[PDB]
């Protein structure tokens, strides 16, 4: 993955670095797009974006008191 | 031995400042209570946090009185005051540590407290009763911090006009019991409804036989529960009601069962008088002092000059909502009541909405109450220190000792703002301290820019008010603190 960002300068690479993914069958990396795994782009943003509540609840308490 | 009394006293209330120190600001931590009724809270509400907090100590139950009084007082910054006690407490132990006797301790601080006010006087913001430009700007500022702070825009004549038309121009004092916020599901943020009378929350008679409206119209309270063990029982009950000619009933919300009988609701329908069902015990406050009507417990005690007299009563259902509206009450002994009906998307959203806009609502009072606004980041705060400082260097004698000490405590506020921002705190007051060297006002702690910068271009201003409660009632703990001299049980 870290060559897409390396490489990108160019707009022409030897491949697109991306939508590359884990072959959870096989175990290597393979292409997602030709491989076939697709995930919903809402799913993914509403997963970070509710990932950043959940750590800030719990950080943001810095008090217990029992009563 | 009243050395260790004090020292106890001391102790327990600075535990409860160091508690409340994370919560002030924006950013602030939040403290997790664990209730005996087995609710685990969290907030962020300071007020909350002492109220939940349970206090055995009789000594801290102190520290709630100061609490509710400076919310009574301004009603905003209650965290502030507790901190600004407990700053006052930490340098006290310092003072008693040295060997000063709390009733020179205490004294001092008297003298302190009078040439603070003064000082807070002095950096005064001048404002205007008709200037609803700073007015409109400050008080959806105190807004900023809710949900959604871009319909707040919209919510701010609601709060400013609305108190500017119940209070007077020349007037000391306005009662926040008068201006009652009432929720109702459906409509947008910005929707409200302000209605110079009072408001009814239930509608005419829940069975056929609703008149839903009346014409000079003479408004009763009979509060008692009417239902059968009957018909000329029942009936004869609510027709003296129409003897005087009374054409609006208000009936408490009874433990029982519901308000009446239908028999006698169906034959207030035939006497054509309006029936409002479910009214709760501060209702009856709100609803009949406005109104001018004496409240009757009882079903038999009904008279004559007991009656009301109403312009308009009628059912405003917008969407659903079913809320009664009164107005036009012209009573010699009434008042300018205000009543709001907030409309809004959820019913947990206007509840929580709700609250928000009476947080607003003492904002305005606090700037009727007293004419300024103030540098908001502690900025009173550190410059307050810089000039009884700089008087405590021409004062003698041990009283200047202890100004010196006030001068170190105030800067509790401008530390622990900087603290919950995350900045350096001898940095911040250090910058801070430079800054007050050249401008007065020009000067705060900001949590968007992260430094020093003047809280008036930053559209952050508090009532003087509420600088100047929270300086002067904290003097008042401080003196009851020093003077807990032993603890005994009554019995």
């Amino acid at each position: 993955h870290a060559a897409s960002q390396m490489a990108k300068p160019e707009d022409v690479k030897r491949r697109s670095y991306r939508n590359y993914g884990l072959d959870l069958i096989r175990g290597k990396i393979v292409d997602e797009i030709h491989a076939g795994v697709l995930e919903p782009t809402i799913s993914k943003v509403k997963s970070l974006k509710s990932a950043l509540e959940a750590c800030v609840a719990i950080l943001r308490i810095d008090t217990m008191i029992t009563v | 031995k009243p050395q260790e009394v004090r020292k106890a006293n001391i102790i327990a209330a600075r535990s409860v400042a160091d508690a409340i120190r994370t919560s002030l600001g924006p950013k602030g931590m939040d403290k997790m209570i664990k209730t005996s009724r087995g609710e685990i809270i969290i907030s962020n509400d300071g007020h909350t946090i002492l109220k939940q907090m349970a206090i055995l100590h009789p000594v801290a139950r102190m520290l709630v009185e100061v609490s509710a009084a400076q919310d009574s007082e301004a009603g905003d910054g209650t965290t502030s005051v507790v901190i600004l006690t407990g700053a006052l407490l930490g340098a006290a132990e310092r003072l008693l540590n040295k060997g000063i006797h709390p009733t020179i301790i205490a004294d001092s601080f008297q003298s302190a407290a009078k040439r603070s006010v003064d000082i807070l006087l002095e950096m005064c913001h001048k404002v205007s009763l008709s200037d609803r430009e700073q007015l409109v700007r400050a008080a959806s500022t105190s807004l900023s911090s809710k949900i959604v702070s871009q319909y707040s825009s919209f919510l701010a004549p609601l709060a400013v006009d609305s108190v500017l038309k119940i209070s007077d121009e020349n007037s000391k004092n306005v009662d926040l019991n008068d201006i009652r916020l009432v929720k109702k599901v459906g409509g947008t943020i910005d929707d409200t409804e302000m209605i110079d009378g009072v408001v009814l929350t239930q509608t005419a008679i829940k069975s056929a036989g609703g008149p839903t409206r009346k014409e000079k119209a003479k408004i009763g309270l009979i509060q008692f529960q009417i239902s059968p063990p009957e018909r000329a029982y029942l009936l004869n009950i609510c027709k003296k009601i129409k003897k005087a000619k009374c054409n609006v009933l208000l009936i408490q919300k009874s433990i029982l069962r519901d308000a009446v009988n239908d028999l006698a609701l169906h034959f207030l329908s035939k006497l054509n008088i309006m029936v409002v069902k479910d009214i709760e015990r501060e209702e009856i406050e709100f609803l009949s002092k406005g109104l001018g009507c004496k409240p009757i417990a009882d079903i038999e005690l009904f008279t004559e000059d007991r009656l009301g007299s109403a312009d308009l009563v009628e059912e405003i259902d917008s969407d659903g909502s079913k809320i009664v509206r009164v107005t036009g009450i012209r009573n010699n002994n009434a008042r300018p009541t205000v009543s709001v009906v907030i409309r809004g998307a959820n019913n947990m959203i206007i509840d929580e909405t709700e609250r928000s806009l009476h947080d607003a609502l003492c904002v305005i009072r606090c700037l009727v109450k007293e004419r300024g606004l103030i540098a908001g980041g502690g900025a009173p705060e550190i410059e307050i220190s810089r000039r009884l400082s700089k008087e405590a260097r021409s004062m003698e004698g041990v009283q200047a000792f202890i100004w010196q000490e006030f001068a170190s405590a105030l800067e509790v506020i401008p530390t622990t703002l900087a603290e919950n921002a995350g900045l350096n705190s001898i940095k911040v007051v250090t910058e801070l301290r430079s800054k007050h060297e050249n401008g007065e006002l020009n000067d705060g702690i900001s949590v968007r820019r992260s430094g020093t910068t003047n809280t008036y271009e930053e559209h952050i201003l508090q009532p003087v008010l509420v600088s100047t409660s929270a300086i002067t009632l904290a003097s008042e703990c401080v003196k009851s603190i020093l003077r807990i001299d032993d603890i005994a049980f009554s019995r």
